């Protein structure tokens, strides 16, 4: 009988993490430039560049 | 700081930094001496305030 | 890729006992393969023999039928794993007499090595010796005369082996028993040897003995003092490295020291030919006190010629 | 067509040097392929792509490797034949460096 | 090396996550603060029609 | 009209949650990634076994 | 095992600081700046904190 075998139940390790929830991928072009995600790095915590009233 | 890690890193959104910089010392002193602070910190904020 | 190479001055004392028994120096009855498994464990299932597979008949009267089922058996390899204790390498310190402390990385990787091999040895040897134990293929000779004979004593162990004792043909020992085997060789009672064959390292029957001072082989002091050397079959005791070394260095500088610390892990798998580990009743991690602890394993061969090894204690 | 590429020092990934015979061979080699995938919307992500060339028994064999959403994609061995055919006996791929290749 | 790998891709996620949240938390806030705002729940049933868009 | 489910719309539960939408310009919302990135992985000893932290 | 695609070599893992070096000394004088506390060690750690 069935009993009698040793049943092996297979297992494997698809190594499949999640990611995440909700879509992020709306920058630059996505927005049609409504929001742009740039590379440029800056000093302190502020950068303010004045301009005419 | 694992560089297989994924990172996007080509846009001109990267350069407009040194572009623009490149661009102004091309202008020549105008822009140079117009665009100060960005070159020559101030001596003291404490006096700069 | 050492930063440091070994040098004359730097001749740390390696290891105090042979631990060069694998496969051709013991003519594959002790295997060190190499392959990763995941998990705990790693079982194999079999088919068992039959008890009855050929029964009388009676032609004449058809009586009743007799009804007969085939099972299967699992055989099992449990997973041991060690590490190396958190190694305090000197701040710099040990300078005065000594030319240089920064090669104790390179010193900590030979002694590892060489202590890493004689573990593993030591765990095999302890693990075959609780299977045949719990095997019923035990053999004491403590009672009979001085403790040891000449080769009557091996006999004794082929015979429990039984019918098939030719597959045998490796005896492990320790070194006590070598030299009690030399000094009633160079004594003959009866007049068997000369002076030309009394170093031989047979039995009479062309199973070489091999010599180890593991202490999985020794017990005890002086009346209570057994040395148990255990004959083994072809590839009776395997053991299988998973490649998995570990290592790391620490320098925890707030505690009084930088502190160069030394870490290192790596497992192995092991298994006794004919025989299972009790997990149940053992444990998923077993330390070498489980391993040598008999009712940890169970024998799973019907026969116990087919299960490979036999156990020969004198004292 | 052909063609070669250049592969960034940074991303060779893994090799192996199996003596088959008494002779240095190059087993396993994997290195990352980067690319932007031709899509519709816009991409804020870089799509990696990882190439397996592996050598059996004297015959190159290769995969490719694929993510997305975290998953992996496999693809099935395919072994490139020359011009007459015969496949291969080595990996077409040279690791170049200052000392030698 | 493979939980390196894990935390990698699940961090290039989280990263853009949270990015995109503070930035448009931050558009939302400056612009209540510069007197842009229009709720449509005041007039009727609030929900999001057309009308609320123009 | 971009769809997002970040918690920077919602900001509410029941019947006091306030769906905020947006209407942008072009480059209305700017980020600036500083690429200052630091990943640092400690390890530690004197246990049973090695421990990292990442 | 386990089909690890994304395996780096050790040897090549312990390359790669150098490597990140020499490309950043490549790319000019941001990234040395932008990267400066791993080059110039504070004149006074405790002043760091």
């Amino acid at each position: 009988a069935l009993s009698d075998l040793q049943v092996f139940n297979d297992w494997a390790y698809k190594t499949m993490s999640e990611v995440l929830d909700q879509q992020v991928e709306l920058f630059n072009g996505a927005t049609r430039g409504a929001i742009i995600l740039r590379s440029a790095g800056n000093t302190g915590d502020l950068s303010e560049a004045a301009f005419w009233a | 700081d694992s560089n297989n890690i994924k990172y996007v890193r080509e846009d001109a959104k990267k350069m407009h930094k040194l572009w623009a910089h490149i661009r102004m010392a091309m202008e020549g002193s105008r822009a140079i001496k117009d665009n100060a602070k960005e070159f020559v910190p101030h001596p003291d904020n404490t006096k700069a305030t | 890729q050492v930063f440091n190479d070994w040098a004359y001055k730097t001749m740390s004392e390696v290891l105090d006992q042979q631990v060069e028994l694998f496969n051709g120096a013991t003519r594959g009855a002790i295997i060190l393969r190499s392959a990763g498994n995941t998990g705990d464990l790693s079982e194999a299932a079999f088919w068992a023999k039959i008890q009855g597979l050929v029964r009388p008949r009676d032609p004449y009267s058809n009586a009743d039928v007799a009804a007969k089922d085939l099972r299967q058996l699992v055989d099992n390899t449990i997973k041991v794993a060690s590490g190396t204790p958190p190694i305090n390498i000197p701040p710099s310190m040990l300078r005065w007499i000594q030319k240089n402390p920064q090669e104790a990385g390179a010193v900590i990787g030979q002694q590892l090595a060489g202590d890493t091999m004689q573990d593993m040895l030591n765990n095999g040897l302890a693990a075959g010796k609780a299977a045949f134990t719990a095997g019923g293929a035990v053999h004491d000779i403590s009672a009979a005369g001085t403790g040891l004979m000449t080769q009557r004593a091996f006999n004794a162990a082929q015979r429990i082996f039984g019918d098939r004792s030719t597959d045998i043909q490796v005896w492990v020992s320790h070194s006590s028993p070598l030299f009690d085997l030399y000094d009633n060789a160079l004594a003959n009672a009866e007049q068997l040897y000369v002076f030309g064959t009394v170093n031989v390292r047979a039995d009479a029957f062309g199973r070489p003995i091999i010599i180890t001072d593991s202490p999985a082989l020794v017990s005890g002091a002086a009346e209570t003092l057994r040395h148990s050397t255990l004959g083994l079959t072809t590839g009776a005791i395997l053991i299988e490295q998973n490649q998995d070394f570990d290592s790391t260095v620490v320098d925890g500088t707030g505690k009084q020291n930088i502190t160069r610390q030394y870490q290192a892990e790596w497992s192995y798998n092991l298994g006794v030919n004919g025989y299972a580990y009790d997990i149940a009743t053992g444990g998923k991690a077993p330390n070498p006190t489980a391993l040598a602890t008999a009712a940890n394993w169970d024998k799973i061969s019907t026969s116990i010629k087919d299960t490979g090894g036999v156990v020969l204690v004198t004292k | 067509r052909p063609y070669i590429k250049f592969i960034a020092a940074e991303d060779i990934l893994n090799w192996r040097e199996r003596w088959v015979n008494g002779a240095k061979r190059t087993t396993l080699l994997v290195f990352r392929e980067e690319s932007d995938a031709d899509d519709d919307g816009y991409q804020i992500y870089k799509e990696e792509v990882w190439r397996e060339l592996r050598l059996v028994d004297g015959t190159y064999w290769q995969r490719t490797w694929r993510e997305n959403d975290g998953q992996l994609y496999v693809d099935d061995w395919i072994s490139p034949t020359k011009a007459d055919g015969s496949q291969f006996d080595e990996i077409p791929f040279v690791i170049f460096g200052s000392k030698n290749n």
